[PDB]
């Protein structure tokens, strides 16, 4: 659906922990028998957060941002550190490190797509590029203008679509879909004003990377 | 089993026993309770995700034991098509209890009946029933007005049978009406309330009922009592087999067998 | 309701804990599509108290309080320092701070809100308006009276409607009303007599932020 | 009913819990809808005892004690310090500091009463006024002779009863009613002889202060 | 009945801890009236051994009259160091300490008992007495003999009765019958050979007093 | 049965822990009634072993012995340290020290028999005399040859049945049989290789001393 | 089947711990006979993993391998240190080290089996044997070749059968063939950023050795 | 509801369904699952005390469907004295499904009626029996001797009634035996049977069966069946209903409806 689009605050999101959620196991007779059952486009992430918050101020902030969304509201934009570089922690991300695919003469639009795992790889559309990090690449050239992003979609489509031959080499940051997994919030403040605490991590704020169904 | 209970008193057994399944196609699956495959009396069992057997009812047949031996399903084993189908209703599995230590020792721990069947989206759960509840359903022996001839051709019936019966090919596929060539006009209407074996794809002879034989343009169409078992494709054979509707005219009328009628209508 | 007015002190109220519950969820299918089913009562306020009662002759006060309650006849009045302030606890709260609404040349009175967001603020209506805190300010200038305050309420009365177009602005220190959790309450005393002391902190007593039904 | 009075060593009483009960909650729906049930006469107390031993003797002796009950049989006197001060622990408890009532020149009887709380108080009558601590006051003076004080009644009874207009106050020390909530008790003692241990802490003891039926 | 007399060392009852149960409560309703109903057995006393074992080898020979009971066959001695003086622990114990009672002239047998609390005092009668700690006083003079004991009875019958108004005092050491509560007995041996060692304390073997019902 | 004699490393049995299993409880009603069930032959020893492998190929040892079993095939053999010596851990055992019984002149066999306790004693017969242990003695003098000793047996039967009068006194090693009580087994090894680790102690490999049916 | 293969990285299996489960037991009654029954697929080993990991970067590379597998299609392949070596770990594997058997003159092909065991050795077939590390050995001499490694079979066939009476012996590293006990992949990676970290180990991830039924 | 289905479906929906309880007086209560009270077409829904149990029965009255709601008791909104009176007995409610979100979406669950009422302390359980449960009671319509006219002035009995029929207040409470003034001695005995409709106080028309009217000092002494529901006050207005033995020699007596008349007496 349309949904919406609230941002997680990043220093909050440094406190965050992750967790990887993988599906489609239920095996067979234990004798050794083994089969493969398919729940179809799994991968979410799981995540605790809270523990960014610092001060009390940040903190009423997150929590007011929660009462935004009124309980997860369709979807929620979280920043995610482990996605946001297609390349490494220590390496810039670049169009070229993400390959969108390769365009027929036909293939106007390419969602960014990442690749995780090489002879078998699952590939991960992304409902947002954050913006100014997504660049377009072409295998001739860097693609400029002429590609039209929808940040909602994720999918970048070319005016004219790109010939056979040419691939389409996408990198961005990962502005994530999430749901929080818990409606209750544990709020870890530490009374302020004549104690003048404020607590850096609120524990017991679970939220899911969701795979939004379109 | 009398070494099976001597390798239980050495304590010295491994269990192997194989649940050997005859479905009503007749093909057998080994289902050894075993992980490593058994030869037992060169049909081999392979474990083959066994239906798995927990809590034990046995009686002699004062009360049939209807195991619900329900397993993981195993595809390769057995086929939810042919389960829908029915080919695995009605199997009679026989379960032979082996021992992996001596493959001669079999002894069939109960004779079973798969009755009771129903599935899940990777899994199966199945009763076996003993022998004994088949047999107690109540047929009842009814006597009554119309021939009770049913079937042609039983050796009670002593039906000549023969000429009447036809064979054809199905034109057009149309589930239950489908519409069939090879079929006389005069062949139509006998065919009522006939059955019509399908020679030709999986039925192998297995036929629906015909509740309408209606000759039309381009051969009979057939309208069967219900839709075929199996998609069934244009052009599969078909034996079409005359309908008797049993009422005494109808009965003197087609063959006028009153030496066997089996039919009490005039009071 | 009049219910009954007890205030809960506020060096008791120093050192407790609280946490936020949200009653909307309810989602769907795994097919990640997720419907948010609400039924009301959301976000309300969870408080473990009993913290900082010192010597047990104050205990005792906090004691008798519980008694004089009797089992939360009607509800009690709790002080919260979190929403005391509209505006961030170390900043003044000001009539400016929060913004009641606009008048439309009949809108007489006006609830005091905490708006607990930005894009879809939720809204807490404040039952009790701490007095003496509440400035109203009309969007000529500070109104210093004809903005009658219903204490129980919460709804201030312009005698004379604003005009069209008009903000009005109120901030006021916030009252939240709260009704005890348990019967039961656990005591930390630590004994007196020989053995002097008193336990400066009584053990968690629960009472809870109530949205009260209407 | 006559119960019996026997009573806790205050050593023993030293090392006791203290945690109030109290009861009449039963709220209804969880819509932020509250419905007070009454239960009716609550606001008993819970302890833990055997703290206050000291020595395997003095064990002995609580253990024997609660042998001579044989199992809570009626009443037990329990001192209670927390009640038996009518003022403070640093304070004396005086006649006019806490108040019985007023005569209104029929009642001759007063029972014991200690109220707690104050827009709302609660009355508690007390079933054993410690002997000696009792004094009567009337609006006029102090008074003497002439009150027949019942000590397992808690009652005072004016010969000739006060007019209208005088005060009665009445303050003295609790020696409230206990039984015991386990039969079970647990022996920490520490073997003796040549180890010439003892234990100062015997453990899970316990006792509700019991409002007897009369 | 007879039973079997296996003395418990009192070096392996060194470090032992018990715990004290009654049988005796039954309560009626939450008006505050408490009906105490009996079923007898009560005040049994439950005792966890197999402390100050020492070497495996002394340890070994608890473990051998655990195996000479076979499953507890009958009764077990236990020597109890609380009970062994009628007097304090320190003070010594005498014929004049225990009173057993006033002979009517044909009061021949005299149980010993221990009575527990002054007011009503719960008896306990001593299956075992210990022997030569048994001293028997006339109200006009110490009796050295005439007076049969019955070691397993825990009786002592005077060939002539004492005449009517005259005292008997008796004081003995307490041997008492204990159950074993568990089949299985667990065991702490330590391992010896070149790390040579042997559990001073094994785990706790859990043995009952038990009032043995006729 | 012949079962399977397996011998167990006494450096892992060294690591072996000890305790002590006993049957036959079963008492009747908690009134203080008590009734024997016999389980019959009980007495049984509990074991949880692998703590003495001490390396990484020991380790490897041990594992490959119990896959030798393939989960306790019949019996295996148990080294047990405490039933190793008839007299002390400090005391050589003899053939005096355990009596065998006494010839009658019909009795060729003798079962190896360990008594445990005194008054009423229980015999255990050991399956397995360990070894080279084994002396056999009468009362005119240590006996030599002639005695026939099966060693799957535990019985030693005289060519000639000693005559009325003569004691036989055998005392030998105990080669305990033992049946693992779970069939999984813990594995801790400690990674090896450039870590160059391997471990002590390996957790979970609980064993049962079994009075093998014959 | 062919299955996937997929290596577990040894820096990766650095760390790990296991469990061995063996399925034969099924005893019978007390009388102290025991009967073993067998179903088969014993001696199964249990792994914890992710072990190791050191980074984020490279915890992300184990990730993608879980991404590869999607709930392990098939079999996962992972290599294990204590199987890797035919001989002891410190010590050098040889096709002289572990013998595969002897050949009748048509034996062709021979299993690589481990032989866990002396008396009656449990033998592990290996599905997957370590390519290169593989030394077969005829009686007569060392053979260069002409024994065909079936990688995925574990099978080596010789072109021209080992004449009668002929040792075969073959030596080579285990890799075994491991199925992940949970979908879901637990993940430690310490949060990089400002405060660069990345974990030195993931938390265990259960994979299982699976004996895959036939 | 089918925008409360696309509310669903975007997600953005928020229950506010409203159970409006008809009780058998006819008084409303709206009684809205929604914590804030939502007035949907002019009708306010409480907040406050609404039972929940949403799903309950959910059939389609093949299985006729009691929707087991038992709700927080709420004294304002329910009276317990009134539950004993059976005023909330036979009370039909609509559950209709509502949003917070929409009030315009009105789509009704179910039509239930409370059946089973159960009470406790301070909550009580309502057992919601569809409308078949109470239309498949069996009437059995009864032909037989006796007048079947019963209940005069009904249809079928197409009674004149009329003058009979007389007014009274009550002079007396004794309960059921309850002493009233303003009868006559004739109106006496032509009640015995009868019913007597109090126009006064809380029944308002509702009249215990007379058992006996026997003419006393004072006015008629009426003995009812059962104590009237509700304290019936002295001086409450009462309508005196004439009682019909409805035998078909009584039906003659007192009215002699031949045309009308149910009993038919021979065989």
């Amino acid at each position: 659906m349309q949904f919406i689009d609230v941002e997680f605050p990043r220093d909050i999101a440094a406190g965050c922990q992750a967790v990887l959620t993988r599906r489609d196991e239920v095996v067979t007779l234990a004798s050794g028998r083994e089969e493969v059952n398919s729940r179809w486009a799994d991968t979410r992430r799981s995540w605790d957060a809270g523990l960014g918050v610092r001060d009390e101020a940040d903190l009423a902030q997150v929590v007011a941002l929660f009462e935004e969304v009124r309980g997860r509201l369709y979807a929620f934009r979280f920043r995610d550190w482990l996605d946001w570089r297609t390349a490494a922690t220590r390496a810039p991300i670049t169009a070229t490190d993400q390959p969108l695919g390769l365009g027929d003469g036909s293939r106007t639009a390419f969602q960014v797509v990442k690749v995780y795992g090489a002879v078998n790889p699952y590939t991960r559309p992304l409902s947002l590029p954050h913006p100014g990090t997504v660049r377009v690449a072409l295998d001739g050239v860097t693609q400029p203008s002429g590609w039209t992003l929808t940040a909602p979609g994720g999918v970048i489509t070319f005016d004219t679509p790109p010939a056979l031959g040419v691939t389409v080499t996408a990198g961005c940051s990962f502005d994530v879909p999430v749901r929080f997994s818990d409606p209750e919030l544990a709020v870890q403040w530490a009374y302020f004003r004549e104690g003048q605490a404020g607590l850096a991590q609120a524990p017991s704020i679970p939220l899911i990377e969701v795979r939004l169904d379109p | 089993m009398t070494d099976y209970t001597d390798h239980l008193a050495t304590g010295c057994t491994t269990l192997a026993r194989c649940y050997i399944l005859t479905r009503r196609d007749g093909v057998v699956m080994g289902f050894t309770d075993h992980d490593r495959d058994i030869d037992l009396d060169g049909t081999r069992c392979a474990a083959g995700a066994a239906l798995d057997a927990s809590t034990a009812a046995r009686s002699l047949g004062i009360t049939p034991d209807d195991m619900d031996a329900g397993g993981a399903l195993s595809a390769d084993a057995i086929t939810e098509a042919d389960l829908r189908a029915g080919r695995y209703d009605g199997a009679q599995v026989e379960v032979w209890e082996v021992n992996w230590t001596d493959p001669a020792v079999r002894g069939r721990l109960g004779v079973y009946t798969i009755g009771q069947v129903e599935r899940g989206p990777l899994a199966f759960r199945a009763e076996l029933r003993t022998r004994p509840a088949l047999w107690n359903r109540p047929e009842g022996r009814i006597h009554t007005a119309l021939c009770d001839v049913d079937r042609l051709g039983d050796h009670r019936c002593k039906l000549a049978l023969g000429p009447w019966q036809s064979a054809a090919t199905v034109i057009e596929a149309d589930g239950a009406d489908l519409i069939v060539s090879g079929l006389d006009e005069t062949a139509s209407n006998i065919f009522d309330r006939g059955v019509l074996d399908w020679t030709g794809g999986a039925n192998a002879g297995t036929g629906s009922d015909i509740r309408v034989a209606r000759p039309v343009a381009g051969g009979v169409r057939v309208s069967l009592w219900s839709a075929p078992p199996f998609p069934i494709t244009a052009g599969d054979t078909a034996n079409a087999t005359v309908g008797c509707d049993r009422t005494a005219d109808t009965c003197r009328n087609r063959f006028d067998n009153l030496a066997n009628f089996r039919g009490f209508p005039l009071m």
